[PDB]
């Protein structure tokens, strides 16, 4: 069910790792995690191929698929001319999840993580990791952890024994630092703020505040640019959480509920 | 490329001077008789295997046998990178050190040496390779053998082989080619290093 | 004359030194030392294409092949040899499979070629240990 | 799909499961059947990351599926946890179908001779030959069913009255239409059972009343009209209505009115061929 969706590729070798499409020229790399549209692909499906093509999200070349190359066994990304070579056989290690991608044009050879060169090549099937890849939904990817909400400028809300919701500019304080993680059991996620051991609310008004098995304490984000991001809360599924009248100042308490698309209740999401 | 039986008599081949500028039959040798003679390739040493790479263009050559047969070969693969040196084939490798005629300035001798033990593709030798007073840009390549002829993978390049301090990695049983360009030429002859740790 | 010579051979893997290729129930594998006639190989250099027939002394007329399900067979109806180092070779495929140079292959668990059958798998370069093959005289 | 019993085919000849010969001990291509034969256990060791595909076959449990050697030839032999014995499951996500690999060297998958009806290796390649369909049991023996319905103690007797009262009881058998059903699967997960005769007509609980079933059909937004069928004997199950996570069989014997007697807790039914 993986037709049509942004995802990053991770290698099961070092999970550290992704498949960057290096900007400017045309070579995908294995470098560290940059939570930008570099490390993006679309796995857009050929019903008639029974393959996957994985397509690139590189502003700048917008039709950049994952290719190998004549018989050499690089993979330079480029231009999707829709020709054999450029397909790959998305299969599911169902034990562990992990994935094989193997081309089309040849499917006896798979994807290969140097991790000594940082790139990628063709390889005949092992027993190894080098060959297992992690593909999943990039909203997944950059959010599963993560560590400054700004909503749309400088400004970033905060949270000691004063837990709640305000807006100050940002001072790399502890208060002023959110670190997101995620369950895959509510399929949620969580906003810890680093100052110590989750804002509760939807259960006096908005009472938005950082405090226990309840729903409330669960946000689902959902891109709207795709750099912006809403997040909606997951007890009434339909509560969004916003600024108050849209104000600006540097002692807004925020607050929840509704929707309209309002440009006080998107956010962009942290960035370290 | 030219060769003996085994590699034994050294042959070394000159050019006639001035030949080709004159009278010629298509597909047969005309004899120029010309006794001028420029030096290309070869050594004198009676005990020494080595075998020509020489470029030759459709000229007069010479080839001087000392005290069998001569086999005659067109090479168009990468032999090619051999260009004009003789190839001192090395056996007795088992500090082994090889002196043979120095060439003049800017042109070319070949050592050819296999690295002793067993080959499995893991097992390697720091090996050095050093001239004792002659400085020359060494070359190093890999040899892969097929039928159709010889395949050379380039190694290195560069190489400052007077007095060199310098150690490689190489494969156990693995063949390979050192074209030493001479650069310097302070000895008549050249003895070259090959150390193995 | 010179390289790989008409004749009698024993080939092994680079992997171990004891494991001759033995050609048990259709399949080619690499067993240990029998001393008998199966595990010996005639290789003969025919010209008219360039290639090399490798046959089982044991049992004539039969020529190492591959099937359609790339494994390494004897058939009873070609090879490119190419030397990398001093007796070993990585045995290529003088038709080009799928555009792509096949090459023999054996796979290993931590350098054990033990009950494992030789396969045809692409190539692309001189440095896969898998598919190195030492071609002893005999 | 850890310690689970399921039925592979083929994806070429959807026909074609894998069957251990009882007596001997390999394993081919057969037809669909119901018997255990066709059933395997898939267990997962996560120490190797690979499987055991277990026959689940009554006589001799401890029979696996094996590369024997490096000959072609698979065949279920007494487990020994070899690394032969360990495989490598792969589904295709934009295919929905299984690769299977061998642990003991990946480059070969598990590749299903048609012609001779039996098991070889492959190098990985896209053929259908190579794809099977790996699924569980009860969903691939009542997927697509022309049955019948017995209770426990009832052999002689089928769930099943006439054209004219759409209302069904027990009757007798006589290999008649009206005895017949035929069952249906994947959206709602659950099953439709339609009466052989009355063509187009499911059976359904009418929970207008309390404990009455019969055979109306045509209702798209029906939640009862679907079953959920589960296992106990592995060839005894159970029907339970999709609104309460039920047939059940009063104490008296021909004419006996089947319907939705009692929740969960007779009630036993099996489903052979006609």
């Amino acid at each position: 069910s993986l037709n049509d969706k942004i995802v990053t590729i991770s290698c099961k070798a070092n999970t550290d790792l992704f498949f960057y499409q290096v900007p400017g020229n045309g070579n995908v790399s294995l470098f560290q995690q940059t939570r930008n549209y570099l490390e993006r692909w679309r796995i857009i499906y050929d019903s008639n191929k029974a393959a996957y093509k994985i397509k690139s999200m590189n502003i700048y070349n917008t039709n950049l698929v994952l290719t190998w190359n004549a018989p050499t066994h690089n993979i330079s990304a480029q231009q999707d001319s829709n020709a054999d070579n450029q397909y790959w056989l998305l299969l599911k290690d169902i034990g562990n999840n992990s994935f094989i991608i193997a081309s089309y044009k040849n499917p006896n050879l798979v994807l290969y993580a140097d991790t000594v060169a940082r790139n990628l090549k063709l390889s005949t099937l092992n027993n190894s990791s080098y060959i297992k890849f992690i593909i999943e939904d990039y909203v997944i990817s950059d959010f599963k952890n993560f560590t400054r909400i700004s909503p749309i400028g400088g400004k970033v809300v905060q949270q000691m024994t004063n837990l709640a919701v305000n807006l100050y500019i940002w001072n790399n304080d502890l208060n002023q630092k959110w670190t997101i993680i995620y369950n895959e059991e509510k399929a949620a996620y969580q906003f810890f703020n680093k100052i110590l051991s989750v804002l509760t609310w939807i259960f006096d008004g908005n009472t938005v505040r950082v405090s226990q098995n309840n729903d409330a304490q669960y946000w689902l984000i959902n891109p709207v640019n795709y750099d912006r991001y809403t997040i909606t809360n997951l007890r009434d599924k339909t509560k969004v959480l916003d600024l108050y009248g849209g104000q600006t100042a540097d002692g807004t308490t925020i607050q929840v509920f509704n929707s309209n698309g309002g440009d006080n209740q998107i956010w962009t999401m942290s960035n370290p | 490329k030219i060769n003996a039986q085994n590699n034994l008599p050294s042959l070394k081949i000159y050019e006639a001077i001035g030949s080709g500028n004159r009278n010629f039959q298509s597909g047969n040798l005309c004899d120029d008789d010309i006794k001028a003679i420029n030096y290309i390739t070869g050594f004198d040493s009676p005990n020494a295997k080595s075998y020509l790479v020489v470029l030759l263009n459709k000229k007069n050559y010479y080839i001087r046998v000392p005290q069998n047969q001569i086999k005659f070969k067109r090479e168009e693969g990468d032999l090619r990178n051999l260009m004009n040196s003789s190839v001192n084939i090395i056996d007795n490798l088992n500090a082994h050190y090889y002196t043979r005629q120095s060439p003049d300035v800017h042109d070319y001798i070949s050592y050819e040496f296999t690295i002793p033990g067993n080959f499995n593709n893991k097992d390697t030798s720091n090996i050095r390779l050093y001239t004792s007073y002659n400085q020359g840009i060494g070359t190093l390549f890999r040899v892969t053998e097929t039928i159709d002829g010889y395949n050379l993978i380039n190694i290195q390049q560069n190489l400052n082989l007077l007095n060199s301090t310098k150690s490689i990695r190489l494969l156990n049983g693995a063949i390979y080619i050192l074209k030493v360009e001479v650069t310097e030429l302070n000895n008549y002859n050249i003895k070259l290093h090959i150390d193995i740790t | 004359r010179t390289f790989l010579p008409n004749g009698n051979y024993n080939i092994k893997s680079i992997f171990s030194g004891s494991l001759y290729l033995s050609p048990v129930s259709g399949s080619l594998t690499f067993s240990n030392e029998s001393s008998a006639n199966n595990q010996k190989w005639n290789v003969e250099y025919m010209a008219e294409n360039r290639c090399f027939k490798i046959s089982n002394v044991a049992e004539p007329n039969k020529y190492l092949s591959y099937d359609n399900f790339g494994f390494i067979s004897l058939d009873s109806l070609y090879w490119f040899p190419i030397k990398i180092a001093v007796n070993t070779y990585i045995m290529l495929s003088l038709n080009k499979v799928n555009e792509l140079d096949y090459a023999w292959d054996i796979y290993d668990t931590n350098e054990n070629i033990l009950s494992q059958p030789l396969l045809l798998l692409p190539n692309f370069d001189i440095y896969n240990s898998n598919q190195m093959f030492k071609l002893e005289k005999i």
